């Protein structure tokens, strides 16, 4: 992606937001246990 | 010079404090913090 | 006045426990509070706070819960049945966006970006902004020395 803004005279930032499913499921099987399952697509942030 | 700024692939900013603005900064009780790549920022200082 | 005693009641803002509905059982729950007065607070004109002598304390803090006095045949049929595997709460959060910032130098133009190589299924779009580095905060970071700012 490139952008073209219009120069300022001043430190800017640039916010994307790309878009995705953030998504938790929540599983509570037994009295005390909360067991939560995330996924986020595309751009997933789990090692799992 | 009439260079285009900026040409380079520019990498996200870091979610973390002293990475964002090298300005002179302020504690949390308005004490003056150096800014980042002040050299005075290699080690810690504990006050009594 | 100057000198404010406050009692505020802060809501919870994060969507996996923000509308969950809770089956029985002893839930811990710990959360960390801001002490940062460009943080915590907002002026209008956008000063130092830390600088301008402005300082928040948390004398004391509680947890309220308010809950549906429901029949205890009533909320043990429902507890039966949400703790099925089938009948898990599924939330998403509004926003669904993974957030990238990226700075833009002082008076530039262009301002090219990249993502390397990535499996683009289910991608729902862009919205962008252009934002000012003076007023974001380095989120992230237990606590943000260079952000004289509110």
């Amino acid at each position: 992606m490139t952008f073209e803004v219009d120069p300022m005279d001043e430190p800017t930032l640039l916010y994307v937001l790309f878009e995705v499913f953030d998504v938790v499921r929540v599983h509570r099987p037994h009295r005390g246990v909360i067991e939560t399952v995330y996924l986020r697509t595309p751009f997933s942030a789990g090692n799992a | 010079d009439g260079s285009i700024v900026s040409s380079y692939l520019t990498t996200r900013m870091p979610p973390w404090a002293g990475v964002r603005q090298n300005v002179m900064g302020s504690s949390i009780d308005g004490r003056p913090v150096l800014p980042a790549n002040s050299t005075t920022l290699t080690y810690e200082t504990v006050s009594g | 006045g100057r000198y404010v005693p406050f009692h505020i009641q802060v809501p919870q803002k994060f969507f996996a426990i923000k509308n969950l509905l809770l089956l029985p059982g002893s839930y811990t729950y710990e959360w960390n509070f801001r002490k940062d007065v460009n943080m915590v607070l907002q002026s209008s004109l956008g000063n130092d706070l830390r600088v301008d002598g402005a300082s928040i304390k948390f004398d004391s803090i509680c947890l309220y819960a308010t809950f549906f006095p429901m029949a205890h045949n009533t909320a043990s049929t429902l507890e039966a049945m949400l703790r099925n595997d089938t009948n898990d709460q599924s939330f998403n959060d509004y926003l669904s966006a993974a957030n990238m910032l990226y700075p833009i130098p002082a008076n530039a133009t262009n301002v090219p970006i990249s993502i390397p190589s990535r499996n683009w299924a289910a991608f729902r779009g862009w919205a962008f902004t252009r934002l000012k580095t003076k007023e974001t905060p380095s989120l992230g970071s237990g606590y943000d020395p260079y952000y004289t700012y509110s």
